[PDB]
């Protein structure tokens, strides 16, 4: 989800915009400002929350020792997901 | 005879090969570090250790990295005891400043007075 | 004496009687490892990391608890212990999650560190651990109860130092947690601390969440200014930026505690800050120009004056440098008009005995007191870590507190005596109860707070306080080494400009206004612009753009506490330096190299072109500005009593009531802290 | 690939491009973090 | 099975409670068997007696405990979880 | 106080080694500005070597200035056998830097440096 | 033009600060008393020698040290001080 | 302790032991101390008047033998007053082993060259002129031999800073390589690395 300053120039998934009256801009004339379209917080929020029946949950991103350090999730609220620390996936118990 | 007499300060600011500008305004600080309240490890206190007066650091128009001219900015050193690091500093001709060690004065601990007949200083759970 | 010998790995050490097994380690220079001992906490005996071998004797004991008996060989690095380390290291390791990567605990914690130094390296435990609920105990403290290794040092903080009651263990087995149970707010004004004590990242600072990481912070030793206690702290900064402030270790100041404003008001030191020198354009707006212009502009108009055409309004936040150095200046004008936001009466000694605008006994003396008598002031916020001491006293030496003004919550309990200043009169007149406890008391304690003098008829309450202080001196039982009389500041800038000879409040600006005034940091509002002539020269000198910068002339852009070496003098009498930690924003600079370029540029240059120049005048105007980290005792107390018998200054009736009531009136008070969204979200989170 | 096909992901690059290095695609290097000292922005009202 | 709350509307500190006045002598009488100075040694049975006069405890009987006791509710709450008898919900 | 020496029994050893020094550095000056072809004068060189030694004047300990004669020596061979090029002969000529503020005011201009 | 502020500085324990401690025990209130609108600074540090500061007009301050002085000399010295205005 | 812990070597201890008492007896005038390490490495301290009298031992005597010299080096520890803690590696080839010779100097004391006694010696105690700043009396050719010409400084002292004082770069005005005062773009970001808790009780100081 990228967007555009009023100068024309892309915003990072930081924020990352420089000012109309920076001279800092030079550095893009003749060239272009590299971003990545691929954001993750907008990436991360298409994922479904899943339905788990358990208490504690436990993630580890996939793929056994290619995702994360295994981390165990609490689930006892219910207006608030169980987001993973690492991956950003988010768990619920279904009950 | 075999050996001289030298009365005169011991000065060697013209043979470490330092600029002025790093010996004549640089104030070097000797001092016991604080503990780190984040931890209870106190191997951190034990040693004196000199360090500088921090200078500009601004940023690097490219890449916004701390852009330094100070070249004594990362220079600490360490020292056994604090007259040790007096005498390098007065050595070598750096204007210092002083901080006593400051050791935590010793603590009254008694677990039974968790649990007083008359006293405010019961626990009121454990 | 009655030392006990005892040996620590055979090699001998003298005891105290009830010195515990790990302080007696400590005398020889062995750290016993901990998670729950803290010494200034209770003792709690819980977490079992301090089990240790005392020879001839089949079992470990708890060295944070157990006490030395006469002859004990304590065998701190025998093979039981370090299977008792390793065992309890394994334990805490058990249900505890793998999330060091995420932590902001990672490298300053001291379940890795200790992990590292007295546990096993591997697991044996082959089971699922734990997932514990997080709670929100308020916008500072975030918390991560997963992490909490149970060491209920959260709930021994805020009974014994905090005085709140409101952190305990609900639950039973594995299953405990720390907590509050119910969805509370744990917003004390020493609430931050438990991010400190806490050994691991369970409890973590919520601004400082995920910014940096302690081993490429560097650490600079320095000062606060948001009070006039004067906490010594580590700004610890990353790249030339600052990343947050912890406190130092000082025994006789702030022990090893800050307050929520220390803690948290370095964002403010970060927004709205003066970076370039402004002057009024030709449609009346500020705009941004050189130095050169700027200090032209101010110095041809300080060449037009003389006398009392040039004044000065000395802010909260200004160190003894710049102080002293506006203080020459305008003195080459042959203008005295030096004034502070502040308000002290000038009435019989005035400013020039130390001894009666002192916190004379000292932060460390409360220790030593009986009875302690609080006079129109709210401690808890004024000088919280004064509030601390007057705690830890009133919970370990069973001090008595009376407080004289509105009913207040000091987190104890105190003899509430009632709001009206004649009460003043009425123990000075023996006609009170309470004057029988301060004479029959062997070390009694006067504790006037300046808030109080800021009323109209301060210098006659401040007279009433100083004659029940040498009513009770000259008379009852005490010695002469212990002070009597004292006063608490909230303002780190006061006692320093009164040592350097301010005339204290505005009077004498609102007597007879210049036409030119300086205003070093000066955002109280208490002179503004119809206080002033027509069109009066107003120069605003400092770090923030708060109140003082919209109605000035000419902006001259300083260095805030973090940005300068810089003398600040506490309540006590203390004087102590800051360290520069960053540099000032922009074109800002340090405010005396501000002062002696206006002075070179106006023709009146000053004799000091260094620092240490600038001290050097500043012993030369009182020697005791340079001796740091020292309290120079202030005698004379019969002598301001005399002078302050001259003039019969009427007690109003209105009653004393101090400007801070509840938490919502402490996080904002100086222009760092109005600045600082962090106490933005404090003030937001306690006034819902 | 055509044996043993690459894992397909939703980010990976349909279009795999060469070295940009010479040409105005070429990458051009900026601090990827916003401004950290916030400026007192003066009121657009006269003071008197 | 929890041990933290939330307020439900039927569990809250708006919940009503309050004793009998046999249930006040009651709690005197329970009061006046502890020394003076340690009223807090009677959170247990008083609690208890809460448990009695309702069959259960909403968060108002641990609060009206605490308050007719001088006890800070945090204490009522730690002996209001740490003990299997104490129904905290209906 | 009584500490072993490393040429020098006094100052006055000390100040010949000094002065002999001197002279050979004032000897060579001309040679140097040919074979370097340095683009300054004989006079100013020499001036160069005049402030070089002005520089450590302040000098009262016999061993310091018998360290400074020697690392002037090792200067000196440097020079004359031709291991120095032209860059290290005219490094002592600080000639691309721009000058410094020297005043309390074009210093307080420029930045935060004392 | 005239005195606007005096500055006496001495120590707590010295005995060369005595008879200038014997001045302010004895003899400054009656000073205090003849001039109410002069500041008259008394700073006391730990280990300094007594002096005597004057700060006259436009910034110049004369300065006598008082070392080893009894209560007349210091009243003396602080009388002439008074009366210079210079 | 078998597999992860390395195996002691008392035998080779022992003899270093005693070869230590044995040469501390024989020259008591400059000997002033002899240890071991855990590793079974034999080191002899000695007084720097006595560089050349133990080195031309050990070299020359029948049960020594020590006749190469392996290395030779100075250490900067800032907070002795003798900072410089010059280092002689020696190998007896006839014996199969190894000894350490160490002593002592500060910026000012002259130690004597031992190019008398092992000519490999003759670049060494250069670069420790070099690196360093110790003078070496009666040395053959004493001068700088991996710094530049115009160096000012000693590079391996722990108050010179990392980076230098100045930096090079080429200059089309004079057309040439000048030197200029050392900015850097990026600074050296300090690690303070060390944890608060001991690591070794073994090696525990006693304190005040
Ligand atoms: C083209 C560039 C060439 C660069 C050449 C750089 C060579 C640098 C050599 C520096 C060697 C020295 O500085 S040794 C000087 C130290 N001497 C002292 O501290 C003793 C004081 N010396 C003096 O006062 C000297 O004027 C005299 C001549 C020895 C005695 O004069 P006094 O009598 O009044
Ligand atoms: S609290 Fe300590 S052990 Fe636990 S995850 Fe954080 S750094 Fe790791
Ligand atoms: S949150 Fe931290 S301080 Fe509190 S009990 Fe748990 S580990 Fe201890
Ligand atoms: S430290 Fe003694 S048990 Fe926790
Ligand atoms: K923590
Ligand atoms: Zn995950």
């Amino acid at each position: 989800g990228v967007r555009t300053s009023p100068t024309g120039e892309k915003v990072t998934h930081t924020g990352q915009v420089y000012d109309d009256e920076d001279y800092r801009r030079v550095r893009f004339v003749g060239r272009q400002k590299e971003v990545n379209e691929n954001f993750a917080i907008d990436l991360i929020a298409e994922q479904p929350v899943s339905q788990v029946g358990s208490r504690v949950i436990s993630c580890d991103g996939g793929g056994g020792a290619l995702g994360h350090p295994r981390v165990y999730i609490n689930l006892d609220k219910e207006t608030k997901t169980g987001t993973c620390g690492y991956c950003g996936l988010q768990f619920r118990q279904q009950h | 005879t075999q050996l001289i007499t030298v009365d005169e300060k011991l000065d060697i600011t013209t043979l470490t090969g330092v600029p002025e500008e790093h010996i004549k305004t640089r104030k070097a600080r000797i001092f016991v570090p604080a503990r780190n309240n984040m931890q209870s490890g106190v191997n951190n206190t034990k040693k004196w250790k000199m360090e500088f007066d921090t200078r500009e650091r601004w940023e690097n128009p490219l890449m916004g990295w701390a852009s330094t001219a100070d070249p004594l900015s990362n220079l600490v050193l360490t020292f056994s005891t604090k007259e040790d690091a007096i005498a390098f500093a007065e050595k070598n001709g750096w204007s210092y400043d002083v901080e006593e060690r400051k050791v935590p004065k010793p603590k009254s601990k008694s677990y039974g007075a968790n649990f007083s007949w008359n006293k405010r200083t019961r626990v009121s759970t454990k | 004496s009655n030392l006990i010998e005892v040996f620590v790995d055979g090699q001998s050490v003298m005891v105290e009687p009830g010195t515990t097994v790990l302080q007696a380690c400590e005398k020889v220079g062995m750290q016993i490892p901990r998670f729950c001992y803290h010494e200034r906490l209770s003792v709690a005996g819980n977490c079992r990391m301090c089990l240790v071998e005392i020879e001839k004797a089949p079992k470990v004991v708890a060295a944070c608890a157990m006490p030395v008996m006469k002859g004990w060989n304590i065998l701190t690095n025998s093979e039981k212990t370090k299977k008792a380390r390793e065992g309890v290291m394994e334990f805490l390791l058990a249900n505890h999650p793998l999330d060091c990567p995420i932590c902001d605990q990672g490298g300053e914690c001291d379940l890795q560190d200790q992990s590292m130094m007295f546990g096993s390296d591997r697991s044996r435990f082959l089971e699922g651990k734990r997932a514990v609920e997080d709670k929100n105990i308020g916008p500072l403290v975030k918390t991560i109860m997963t992490r909490c290794i149970q060491c209920t040092r959260c709930i021994r903080f805020a009974s014994e130092i905090a005085g709140v009651d409101d952190l305990g263990t609900t639950g039973r087995g594995n299953d405990m947690q720390v907590g509050t149970y119910i969805e509370k707010m744990f917003m004390s004004e020493l609430s931050g601390n438990i991010i400190d004590i806490c050994p691991v990242g369970a409890l973590t600072s919520k601004p400082y969440a995920f910014t940096a990481r302690p081993w490429e912070t560097r650490k600079t030793e320095s000062i606060d200014v948001m009070d006039a206690v004067g906490s010594n702290i580590v700004v610890s900064t990353r790249t030339g930026e600052v990343m947050r402030i912890l406190p130092r270790m000082h025994e006789d100041i702030n022990e090893e505690w800050i307050s929520d404003k220390t803690r948290f008001a370095y964002d403010g030191l970060k927004r709205q800050r003066l970076t370039e020198p402004m002057v009024r354009n030709e449609k009346g707006l500020l705009t941004h120009t050189t130095w050169e212009d700027a200090l032209s502009r101010v110095a041809g108009m300080l060449q037009s004056c003389q006398g009392n055409d040039v004044a000065a309004i000395a802010g909260g936040l200004v160190d003894a440098e710049a102080l002293i150095a506006l203080k020459d200046l305008l003195n080459r004008v042959d203008s005295d008009t030096l004034c502070t936001e502040e308000v002290f009466p000038t009435a019989g000694a005035g400013t020039d005995l130390r001894s009666n605008y002192l916190l004379n006994t000292t932060i460390a003396g409360v220790e030593e007191a009986d009875v302690v008598l609080l006079v129109g002031t709210n401690p808890r916020f004024e000088a919280p870590l004064f509030n601390a001491r007057i705690r830890k006293s009133w919970l370990h030496n069973d001090l008595k507190v009376a407080l004289i003004g509105s009913p207040v919550d000091l987190t104890y309990r105190y003899d509430h005596l009632g709001d009206s200043p004649k009460i003043l009169q009425d123990i000075a007149s023996g006609s009170h109860p309470f004057s029988q406890v301060l004479q029959e008391a062997k070390k009694p304690m006067v504790v006037l707070g300046s808030s109080a003098l800021q009323r109209n008829d301060g210098a006659a309450i401040l007279a009433a306080v100083s004659n029940i202080a040498q009513k009770i001196r000259t008379s009852s039982g005490v010695t002469g080494d212990w002070k009597v009389m004292n006063i608490l500041h909230r303002i780190a800038s006061q006692v320093a400009a009164l040592d350097l000879g301010y005339k204290p409040g505005v009077e004498a600006i609102r007597k007879n206004p210049p036409k030119m005034l300086f205003l070093l940091g000066a955002d109280g509002g208490c002179v503004t612009r119809q206080d002033l002539p027509k069109d009066c020269f107003i120069v605003y000198q400092g770090h923030h753009g708060d109140v003082g910068a919209p109605i000035a002339d000419v902006i001259l852009p300083g260095a805030a506490y973090t940005e300068k070496s810089a003398t600040y003098v506490n309540t006590e009498g203390r004087a102590q330096q800051t360290k520069v930690a960053v540099m000032p924003p922009g074109l800002a600079r340090e405010d005396w190299k501000i002062i002696r370029a206006l002075s070179e540029i106006a023709g009146m240059t000053l004799p000091y072109d260094t620092l240490d120049q600038v001290r050097n005048r500043l012993e030369e105007v009182s020697p005791n500005l340079v001796r740091y980290d020292d309290v120079e005792g202030a005698n004379y107390f019969q002598q301001a009593s005399e002078l302050s018998k001259l003039v019969n200054q009427q007690l109003l009736a209105d009653p004393l009531v101090p400007p801070q009531l509840t938490i919502k009136d402490f996080y904002m008070t100086d222009s760092i802290s109005r600045a600082s969204q962090t106490m933005a979200k404090c003030v937001k989170a306690v006034t819902e | 690939p055509t044996v043993k096909p690459p894992t397909a992901r939703k980010f990976i690059w349909t279009n795999h491009k060469f070295n940009l290095s010479g040409t105005p695609q070429q990458y051009v290097p900026y601090s990827t973090t916003r401004k950290k000292i916030q400026e007192w922005v003066p009121p657009s009202t006269p003071y008197k | 099975a929890l041990f933290v709350h939330r307020d439900t509307p039927k569990n809250n500190p708006e919940t009503p409670f309050d004793f009998t006045p046999e249930n006040y002598k009651r709690i005197e009488a329970i009061v006046k068997n502890y020394p003076e100075g340690h009223k807090a040694a009677a959170v247990l049975p008083v609690l208890d007696l809460a448990q009695r006069q309702n069959g259960w405890l909403p968060i108002s009987a641990m609060n009206k405990v605490a308050e007719i006791l001088q006890v800070p509710p945090m204490r009522v709450y730690e002996v209001a979880t740490f003990y299997t008898m104490y129904n905290r919900k209906p | 106080t009584s500490v072993k020496p490393i040429f020098s029994r006094d100052m006055n050893e000390a100040k010949r080694r000094v002065r002999e020094l001197y002279r050979a550095w004032y000897r060579e000056v001309p040679n140097t500005v040919h074979l370097f072809q340095l683009d300054i004068s004989v006079k100013q060189g020499r001036d160069k070597v005049r402030e070089m030694f002005k520089k450590n004047a302040h000098v009262t300990d016999p061993r310091v200035v018998d360290l400074l004669v020697i690392k002037g020596k090792m200067e000196l061979e440097e020079t004359i056998n031709v291991w120095k090029q032209r860059t290290h002969v005219m490094r002592f000529f600080h000639e691309t830097e721009a000058p410094r503020p020297k005043d309390f005011l074009s210093k307080f201009y420029v930045g935060h440096d004392p | 033009l005239g005195l606007r502020e005096i500055r006496i500085h001495l120590c707590q324990r010295s005995p060369g600060s005595q008879g200038v401690r014997d001045f302010i025990e004895k003899r400054y209130v009656e000073l205090k008393k003849a001039n109410p609108d002069l500041p008259i600074l008394i700073r006391e540090c730990s280990d300094v020698q007594p002096k005597l500061w004057a700060r006259y007009a436009f910034g110049q301050e004369k300065n006598v040290s008082l070392n080893n002085f009894s209560a007349d000399q210091v009243t003396r010295a602080l009388e002439n001080v008074l009366s210079s205005k210079a | 302790t078998r597999p992860t812990v390395r195996p002691r070597n008392d035998v080779a201890h022992k003899q270093l032991s005693a070869f230590g008492e044995y040469v501390a007896e024989i020259l008591p005038k400059y000997v002033q101390q002899v240890q071991v390490s855990c590793f079974s490495e034999l080191e002899i301290c000695i007084h720097p008047d006595g560089v050349i009298p133990v080195l031309t031992f050990l070299r020359d005597h029948s049960n020594a033998q020590f006749k190469s010299l392996a290395d030779l080096t100075a250490v900067d520890i800032p907070t002795r007053q003798n900072r410089f803690e010059i280092v002689y590696n020696l190998l007896s080839l006839r014996f199969n082993s190894r000894i350490r010779v160490k002593t002592y100097t500060d910026e000012l004391t002259p130690v004597e060259s031992s190019v008398s006694v092992y000519k490999a010696a003759n670049w060494y105690e250069r670069e420790i002129w070099d690196m360093f700043g110790v003078f070496f009396a009666n040395h053959p050719d004493l001068r700088r031999i991996l710094t530049d010409y115009g160096f000012e400084g000693h590079p391996f002292r722990k108050d010179f800073p990392l980076s230098g004082y100045v930096e090079l770069r080429y200059d089309d005005e004079v057309k040439r390589v000048v030197a200029e005062p050392v900015e850097l773009a990026q600074e050296f970001r300090k690690f303070d690395l060390n944890s608060p808790w001991e690591a070794f009780p073994a090696y525990r100081q006693p304190p005040e």
